């Protein structure tokens, strides 16, 4: 066991200290600290995670650039015992250029994604299939997202009457269409590795898409049930502030919050193209700024306050809301008769069911692989979180076509005035 | 590690 992060750390803390110079032992106690560390780091090498053998042409390579690394450690250090100090110094700046190759090592193998259609441990029948399934999923989802939620932005939009109600369902409609409609760009790019075939442009533009309308579909879904809450518990308010035109302000609300939270997808998502010929649209981090050692602190923060914010704002926060206000108006009922009840209790527990089951996996996988970012940068460990990102997105995405159901067309008024509106149909 | 929506 070994911590190659405590190893960098002390590799990086002694060549500042070096820097400093001051003295000629102070030179040589950072060196013989950095020895140290450079050694218990050739014990962290993933040789057994990795093909464990003697003698191998990428297993005993990683173990020789250390060697390399020690050696150099050794060429100032020789220096260092004889008194000169500017000599030590000069041979330090060469060990910065291998521990720059090491720190740009570690961050081009992580923003690369793992192509999982190539490598020989998901080769099996059953892994083919399962990765199949989340573009039947994706297929599915786009057919019917487009037509269940294109048909409320035309019922509920422009054949029924405004009221709040209506509002509520035409957001909701314009959030998962704009996004159901991106999924063939996504659906291709699952199916060819992760992959983007088109251009720089078209990686922020949809990517934009999908995360303010995801954003905006959680969002919009927990205010629904925010207006629901207060219509069931404040009727007499309700009839007397519940206007059309206080719904038309505080129903920004959740759009400009998932506007904000997309900044940083507008900000540092680009197309970066690999050594050899593949092009994949995720963050740059091998190209930020400051120097090498601080890319690698800044994307780990970077993806962390991002996974926090992708739990605790995109799922802890509606969830909370969603489960606190149907579970308000669940106890409504239950203290006076059965008066409001005209819809039946199979639709108050969905809307709380449905957004649980589509969304509680992903959120899971993305959580789990947010605790474990160092663990994934440093060894490549928990490749099981990226195998289930593509199946759980398929499922939390399977949720812009459910919404219809569980929303609008659940009610009496929407599916008849439905019916009416296309000439010659079956009932 | 791969993009996440979020
Ligand atoms: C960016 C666009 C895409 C869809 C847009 C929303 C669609 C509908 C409405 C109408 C009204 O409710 C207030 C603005 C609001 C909520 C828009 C705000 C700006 C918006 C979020
Ligand atoms: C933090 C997340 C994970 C869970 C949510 C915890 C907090 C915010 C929740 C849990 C139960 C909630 C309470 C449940 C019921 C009521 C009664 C209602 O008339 C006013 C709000 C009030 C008093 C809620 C306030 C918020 C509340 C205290």
């Amino acid at each position: 066991p070994a911590d190659l992060e405590d190893n960098w750390e002390t590799l990086n803390d002694n060549l500042k200290v070096i820097e400093k110079a001051d003295n000629a032992a102070q030179v040589k106690d950072a060196l013989t600290k950095m020895r140290a560390a450079a050694l218990d780091a050739q014990k962290a090498t993933p040789p057994k995670l990795e093909d464990k053998s003697p003698d191998s042409p990428e297993m005993k390579d990683f173990r020789h650039g250390f060697d390399i690394l020690v050696g150099q450690i050794d060429d100032a250090l020789k220096l260092a015992n004889e008194g000169k100090v500017k000599e030590a110094q000069a041979a330090a700046e060469q060990l910065k250029t291998t521990r720059n190759a090491y720190i740009q090592k570690y961050l081009t193998n992580f923003s690369t994604p793992l192509n999982e259609y190539e490598e020989v441990s998901y080769e099996s029948a059953g892994y083919t299939v399962l990765r199949i399934l989340p573009l039947v999923v994706l297929g599915v989802t786009f057919v019917l997202g487009v037509l269940g939620n294109g048909l409320v932005i035309w019922v509920a939009g422009f054949r029924m009457t405004r009221t709040v109600t209506t509002i509520c369902y035409l957001n909701l409609a314009l959030a998962d269409f704009s996004f159901t409609a991106t999924l063939p760009f996504l659906i291709v790019s699952m199916a060819m590795g992760e992959k983007w075939p088109f251009g720089w442009f078209l990686c922020k533009l949809i990517h934009i898409v999908v995360d303010i309308n995801l954003f905006g579909s959680v969002f919009l879904i927990g205010f629904i049930a925010l207006d629901r809450c207060i219509c069931v518990l404040h009727p007499v308010w309700a009839q007397n502030h519940r206007t059309v035109s206080l719904a038309m302000k505080v129903i920004v609300g959740p759009w400009i919050l998932a506007l904000v939270l997309t900044l940083p997808v507008f900000l540092f998502l680009t197309t970066v193209t690999i050594p050899n010929g593949d092009t994949y649209c995720t963050f740059n981090f091998a190209s930020w700024g400051g120097t090498p050692e601080e890319r690698l602190k800044v994307a780990i923060t970077m993806l962390t306050a991002r996974g926090i914010i992708r739990f605790v704002i995109g799922f802890l926060l509606p969830m909370s809301i969603v489960a606190i206000c149907y579970g308000l108006i669940a106890a409504k009922i239950h203290k006076k008769g059965m008066i409001k009840s005209s819809r039946p209790l199979r639709v108050l527990t969905a809307v709380v069911a449905s957004f649980f089951i589509c969304w509680f996996p992903f959120q899971l996988v993305a959580l789990l692989g947010t605790v474990w970012l160092k663990e994934m940068l440093f060894y490549g460990k928990y490749k099981i979180i990226d195998i289930l990102v593509n199946p759980t997105s398929s499922l939390a995405f399977f949720n812009s076509c459910l919404n219809p159901m569980l929303y609008v067309f659940v009610g009496q008024d929407f599916r008849e005035r439905l019916i009416h509106s296309l000439p010659t149909s079956l009932e | 590690w791969k993009y996440m929506v979020x």
